[PDB]
RNA sequence: GCGGAUUUAGCUCAGUUGGGAGAGCGCCAGACUGAAGAUCUGGAGGUCCUGUGUUCGAUCCACAGAAUUCGCACCA
RNA sequence: UCGCCUCCUAAAAGGUAACGGAGGCGCCCAAAGGUCCCCUCAGGCGGGACGGAAAUCCGCCGGAGAGCGCAAGGGUAGAAG
RNA sequence: GCUGACUGGGGCCUGUAGAGCACUGAUAGGGCUAGGGGGCCCACCAGCCUACCAAACCCUGUCAAACUCCGAAGGGUCCCA
RNA sequence: AAUCCCCCGUGCCCAUAGCGGCGUGGAACCACCCGUUCCCAUUCCGAACACGGAAGUGAAACGCGCCAGCGCCGAUGGUACUGGGCGGGCGACCGCCUGGGAGAGUAGGUCGGUGCGGGGGAU
């Protein structure tokens, strides 16, 4: 949305490919590179998601 | 009867600048005294006055005990010309409801006091009655 | 029933507190009840602004180990009077304060029925 | 490109709370009563608050929405008469 | 406040965390000497002596088994009665092994648990 | 009456974590001179406008209310 | 001065202008998120260390007045805490 | 095609006018009191007293649209007529 | 067995149950208790949560009973407000007619009442 550099940049995640992705908004604020979470690409089920963009 | 803005937001929690509330002397028995019935934001400062004037009149015993007390405000003229209102305030004043224990002249017996009021009366701005409480007055 | 009223050892607390990391490992080695408690302020009087700091110690000790201290330590204070004071208790050297615990006393803790303990029984 | 000040000059705006349904009407698994949206509905009907007593609504079907903590998170049941064998 | 939260140690409320449903508040209640324990199931419910250590005498095997068998009966007095599937209701404690002890009562009751 | 900005040590001025404050000029002691002055030596000195308020705390952040100076103001 | 959040104004459902009243927002927080486990505030009083406002600990008293990121209102410790 | 404004009844809502003080903010006579005073031993004394200012708690008293532990007048809505 | 005392878990009624003042009870009850290898457990001790058991004790939290000091509740008649209907002042406003009719203000009231079960105690 609203592009602002500042601690608001928007970001979204991978099922080590169980495909494509899905939404989230995220701060530098605290941990950088940072960015690990489980979801169900519409592979399978599941799987880890790397959030990182 | 429209009056002030929030007691902390227009103007709001003062000290309504005056000359507050026992002069005159103790006693017992006879009420000696002054209400009134009109219906008015009685006038801070006339009021005040009014009030001293008695004060002034006297000077001792003869309970110049006054219950009143003026704690809202009016408003006009500060900016553009008539349309829209911003607001300048002035004239803080409080509602004598129509009759009421106005301010007493208690004591057993000095009609100086008595007299006194009534002098305070005259002064006062709405009428006002004159009179005796519980017992009478001596 | 003087069954009641004569007493027995109900709170003791040893401790100190500077606005700052180990001393609190002395009182370690001192006792075995550990105490740490945020200390506070906001100006200079000692540098002391930083409103937060980890800077309270207090190393509490009830009866049993409490016992432990009241001995082993009771010795080296040297007052006796004063220092006593009107709750029915007491304190002394680098941060010491006592506890007497006449029986009415518990009633105190109670959420429920906090009887604001009778100045009498205490 | 600015703003003033010394002009409160500030309007405000509209909102819709309510008590819809009221107390004790055709009941409907349906926004049940509200004045905090986010709700949790419930059980039937609702009864406790700061206030005391309690609500009967003679009517029910699964559950209803609530207000957050104004109203009454019902749950203290109350199916209805006109609950029992068709 | 309001009196139990004038009060305290209680958590009545999470009974309630159950009340919602689930079916019975077989609820273990304790007091060291001993336990006894109830059903209280919704609708203004009751109960039926399930369990406790009195209703067939305070034997004298103390916690471990004592619970354990109160718990596996009132498990079965219960089913007798007919119910299934019942809930579990921390009288108070932290599920204290004594509790763990009446829970695997209903547990290995058969009382679905 | 409207706007913009300003009121800090005697004077002219500076700071946007706000975090805990001078810049040059004035003023007392020390010299250098027979003297004073210009000139090297030290120093002393502040409600950061009145009152409030948000604030852990802000004169540096906000809200009224004083004086500052500036703009303004037509149509027939 | 133009959008949104709260309060009053709305005369007691719900709902009305006004260049009427005051005041906040165009954020955030990867954990104030989910759930399981435990804690029960401010504040006052009395008593002691570095402490003489204003902590730290200990012992009482307590329709919760503390508290919740940020504004008001609602809430409400059984807790959102 | 009796379903409608309305009237009778019965629940179940609002919570201005009123009224009040324990929520809050006022506020006045007043008393307890400690902060400033203030006069006295000159006075780091932190010891003394007391006629001016006060906070706070109390008794007497008061006001509030953005206060309300209180609570109508009435309007609302489902149904029964 | 399915009558009353009693305690125990315990439920509805959001102080006519709260406060506090004295008192009573342990056989039975309950707590307090004893002790701490192992369960589990304190950001620190098993004070709380804890496991395992007498003796000790009713002190303490606890249950009925007495006390109105606070506290809570709370009427009659009673006033203001008002639904509605019509009259008097240029007046802010005054009044009357017809149902409604708070608080506060003295009576006076209360120191629970009541659900189900479990233990006993009444051959």
């Amino acid at each position: 949305a609203k592009d602002g550099p500042r601690i608001i940049v928007k970001m979204e995640s991978s099922a080590g490919t169980g495909f494509y992705y899905t939404t989230t908004k995220n701060r530098r604020n605290t941990q950088a590179k940072l960015e690990l979470k489980k979801y169900d690409p519409v592979a399978k089920k599941h799987v880890v998601f790397r959030e990182k963009k | 009867s429209i009056k002030p803005t929030r007691r902390e937001y227009i103007s709001g929690i003062p000290g309504k600048g005056i000359a507050q509330f026992k002069m005159g002397n103790n006693t017992y028995p006879a009420q000696v005294e002054n209400v009134v019935e009109k219906p008015v934001q009685i006038r801070h400062n006339a009021l005040e006055a009014a009030r001293n004037a008695a004060n002034r009149f006297v000077q001792n015993s003869g309970k110049f005990r006054i219950r009143k007390f003026p704690f809202h405000v009016i408003r006009e003229q500060d900016g553009d010309g008539m349309r829209a209102p911003f607001g300048k305030s002035v004239g803080t004043a409080a509602r004598s409801h129509g009759a009421n224990h106005d301010f007493i002249a208690w004591v057993n017996p000095d009609p100086a006091v008595e007299f006194a009021w009534r002098r305070a009366y005259m002064k006062v701005t709405p009428t006002v009655n004159i009179d005796s409480s519980p017992a009478g007055n001596a | 029933f003087h069954e009641m009223r004569e007493p027995r050892i109900e709170k003791v607390v040893v401790h100190m507190g500077i606005g700052h990391a180990n001393a609190e490992d002395i009182l370690g080695e001192i006792t075995g009840q550990m105490p740490v408690r945020t200390k506070a302020k906001r100006t200079v009087g000692e540098f002391d602004i930083r409103e937060g700091d980890p800077i309270g110690a207090k190393v509490t000790l009830r009866d049993e180990m409490a016992e432990e201290f009241l001995q082993t330590a009771l010795p080296l204070a040297e007052l006796a009077t004063s220092q006593f004071d009107d709750t029915g208790n007491f304190s002394f050297g680098l941060d010491v304060t006592v506890n007497l615990v006449r029986p009415g006393y518990r009633v105190a803790k109670r959420d429920k029925a906090s009887r604001s303990i009778p100045t009498k029984h205490r | 490109a600015h703003k003033k000040g010394v002009g409160s000059s500030k309007n405000g705006r509209d909102s819709n709370p309510k008590y819809l349904g009221v107390k004790k009407f055709g009941g409907e698994v349906v926004k049940a009563g509200n004045i905090l949206v986010r709700q949790r509905g419930t059980k039937f009907k609702a009864g406790q608050g700061v206030g005391m007593g309690r609500d009967h609504t003679l009517f029910a079907l699964s559950d209803g929405k609530v207000v957050f903590i104004n109203k009454g998170k019902g749950a203290r049941f109350i199916s209805i008469e006109a609950a029992q064998t068709e | 406040p309001m009196r139990r939260r004038r009060e305290a140690r209680t958590d009545y409320h999470q009974r309630l965390r159950l009340l919602k449903s689930g079916k019975p508040r077989l609820v273990a209640r304790k007091s060291n000497k001993h336990v006894r324990a109830q059903l209280v199931t919704p609708n203004g419910d009751d109960t039926l002596a399930s369990a406790h250590s009195s209703d067939l005498a305070e034997y004298g095997w103390e916690p471990t088994g004592s619970a354990y068998l109160t718990g596996l009966l009132a498990g079965l007095r219960a089913q007798e009665a007919g119910v299934e599937e019942a809930v579990l209701d921390i009288g108070l404690n932290s599920p204290t092994p004594k509790v763990f002890a009446i829970q695997e009562g209903a547990i290995d009751a058969g009382l679905d648990i």
